[PDB]
């Protein structure tokens, strides 16, 4: 390839063809090397020139080459992305969305996706410059299957970045404007379009219940549940994140997930070979057992309590901690008979074994659960029998062991449980 | 008085 | 934690 010095000499020539060849040499440098010399290109002052080339409608080749070069600069660090924005790229790329040449319009889509992907400020600045209307207009066809596959994938990914991040969340009216197109993309059968559409939905559902509501009322939950059962891990991961986000909301929002059949997938989610799936699925379960006692009953009816015993028994510790929360929540909201069923499934022994964990919060979660189970036992006339089970699990004397424990917090029930039940 | 836990 | 892609070839 060319040196940066030669690229600079060609771009400074004021000869449009010499500038085109130098811009192509810059794009090859920026797209071929690993460790492309982005900072050298920026320090040479080339970004304003590339941005001006985006406006040369009489030379579509140099529009494409400079769009590609700027895309890759914008894919770098936040400082490198800011250099592109500072050079006036945002409104120049938005104008290029109207190009008659699909390869040029898609490169502008890509560049705006990298700029928006930097964070909420540049995301919102891309929106303020008017990107959403022309982006959605590229998708306004009766059947998405008539669009080129790579083109559609790039549009979906850029739209997902406009749905990105949390502080703040994207403007409400932008979300409302994008959502119908996003729901179309969620139903499009291409694995990468589905993955990125799912990511967008997971972003939009991560936040307050009002944000969750505007997604749920578009009717997407049954489609998320279908995707929750896909074979592609890049689809299952964001679908599960979105389902998990939705059940952090109200009892009605949680009930839509259950009504759609999500619990039938959890036997495989809670045994999934990928640790991050098990953790995410067990966290979602803990927010479902924090629901109404008829929602707990659905967990029971789907046979999921043995799977929670399993995760509590053997799993990555972070997943085991989420399972302890699931149990405490269950014991906290469940009926006496639901708590009896939990004990009959073998919850006591794995729950006692985790009292040896060096994490302090799981000990407090587990001792809350033990407390909740004893009050159920009290209501039945039945307490002493529970106490017997605990000590044969070794759980008794690793409870006393916890009255030394540093926390005033673990101190409470450690003495409470013994004075009130054991001794 | 929710026991739901955020992400 | 950003989300960006270069175009390679």
């Amino acid at each position: 390839n060319w040196s940066v010095e030669d690229i600079v000499k060609g771009i400074n020539s004021n000869n449009l063809e010499s500038q085109l060849q130098a811009t192509q040499a810059a794009r090859k440098l920026l797209s071929r090397e690993k460790q492309p010399p982005i900072d050298n290109i920026i320090r040479a002052g080339l970004i304003p020139k590339f941005v001006s080339f985006l406006g040369k409608t009489d030379c579509s080749p140099i529009q494409f080459e400079s769009a590609w070069a700027l895309t890759n600069i914008a894919s770098g660090t936040s400082e490198q992305t800011k250099a592109v924005v500072d050079g006036g790229a945002i409104p120049a790329f938005i104008s290029l969305l109207a190009s008659p040449h699909a390869h040029i319009s898609e490169q502008a889509v890509w560049a705006l996706g990298n700029i928006a992907g930097d964070g909420s400020a540049f995301r919102d600045l891309v929106i303020k410059h008017g990107a959403i209307d022309p982006l959605l207009a590229l998708l306004a066809v009766p059947d998405l299957s008539t669009l080129a596959c790579g083109y559609l994938r790039n549009l979906t990914w850029t739209l997902s970045n406009l749905c990105r991040n949390k502080n703040p969340a994207p403007p409400l009216d932008a979300v409302e404007q994008i959502l119908p197109t996003l729901v179309r993309l969620l139903h499009h059968n291409d694995p990468e379009v589905l993955a990125d559409s799912c990511w967008a939905i997971s972003y939009l559902t991560d936040g307050p219940n009002e944000r969750i509501e505007m997604v749920v009322k578009k009717g997407v939950v049954p489609q998320l549940v279908k995707l929750l059962g896909a074979t592609e891990l890049p689809i299952v991961t964001p679908a599960l994140r979105a389902i998990g986000n939705i059940v952090t909301g109200t009892d009605e929002q949680t009930q839509k997930v259950i009504d759609a059949g999500a619990l039938a997938v959890f036997p495989s989610l809670l045994t999934n070979p990928k640790t991050n799936i098990q953790k995410e699925a067990t966290w979602t379960m803990s927010n479902i057992t924090a629901g109404r006692q008829d929602q707990i009953q659905q967990v029971v009816n789907h046979g999921l309590v043995p799977f929670l015993v399993g995760v509590l028994s053997k799993a990555d510790f972070k997943t085991q901690k989420e399972a302890a929360w699931a149990i405490t929540n269950y014991t906290s909201g469940g009926t006496v008979e639901q708590i009896v069923y939990l004990v009959h499934c073998g919850i006591i022994e794995p729950l006692m074994n985790l009292l040896s964990a060096k994490d302090t919060k799981i000990i407090q979660v587990i001792l809350d659960a033990i407390s909740n189970i004893f009050q159920a036992a009290e209501k039945l006339g039945e307490t002493e029998k529970l106490s017997i089970m605990i000590e044969e699990c070794g759980g008794l004397d690793k409870i006393e062991a916890l009255q030394r424990h540093e926390n005033e917090s673990v101190y409470k029930a450690s003495l409470n449980l013994i004075e009130k039940y054991f001794s | 008085a929710t026991r739901k836990r955020p992400r």
